C-alpha cells in the first residue's frame, strides 16, 4: 500500500 | 491579479500512543490564523486511526475552516512533519486552491501509512510526540 496518497478529498 | 497571504502552524500532538483504539477518533489543534485580520479561524484535524476502514491503517490530516462569516474562501495548503531534527519530511501539497467554507475541511484522507509513522528508525514520533507544520495561502478577494 502506498505510504502516503496525495488525493485531497474532505471528511 | 488575486491577492494571496501566507501563514502557517506548527502543532505539536503529545502523547502520541495514548490515542484512542477504537476508529474514530478525531483531534484537532488550537484555531490560526493570518494576520490579514479578516475574522477566519483555522485548525487541523487529524484521525490517529484513520477516517473509515479504508484507510484504518493511515494517518488523516486535514485543514479546517473552522470559522468564517463569508460565503467561501480559497485556499492552497501543504502540511509536513517535523522530524526527530526538527526538519520537514514527508509533505505533501494541495497543488491548486480549495474553496472553503466554514465547517469545511480538505486533506488527505491517507496522508501516512501508520506502521512507517510508529517505526522507530523514521524518528517521527520523538519522545512519543507527533509534529505537524502546515503552510497555507488564502486568496483575498
Amino acid at each position: 500500500k502506498p505510504l502516503q496518497v496525495a488525493a485531497v478529498d474532505s471528511s | 491579479a488575486p491577492k494571496v497571504v501566507k501563514f502557517s502552524y506548527m502543532w505539536t500532538i503529545n502523547n502520541f500512543s495514548f490515542c484512542r483504539e477504537e476508529m474514530g477518533e478525531v483531534i484537532k489543534s488550537s484555531t490560526f490564523s493570518s494576520g490579514a485580520n479578516d475574522k477566519l479561524k483555522w485548525c487541523l484535524r487529524v484521525n490517529p486511526k484513520g477516517l473509515d476502514e479504508e484507510s484504518k491503517d493511515y494517518l488523516s490530516l486535514y485543514l479546517l475552516l473552522v470559522s468564517c462569516p463569508k460565503s467561501e474562501v480559497r485556499a492552497k495548503f501543504k502540511f509536513s512533519i517535523l522530524n526527530a531534527k526538527g526538519e520537514e519530511t514527508k509533505a505533501m501539497e494541495s497543488q491548486r486552491a480549495y474553496r472553503f467554507v466554514q465547517g469545511k475541511d480538505w486533506g488527505f484522507k491517507k496522508f501516512i501509512r501508520r506502521d512507517f509513522l510508529l517505526d522507530e528508525a523514521n524518528g517521527l514520533l520523538p519522545d512519543d510526540k507527533l509534529t505537524l507544520f502546515c503552510e497555507v495561502s488564502v486568496v483575498q478577494d
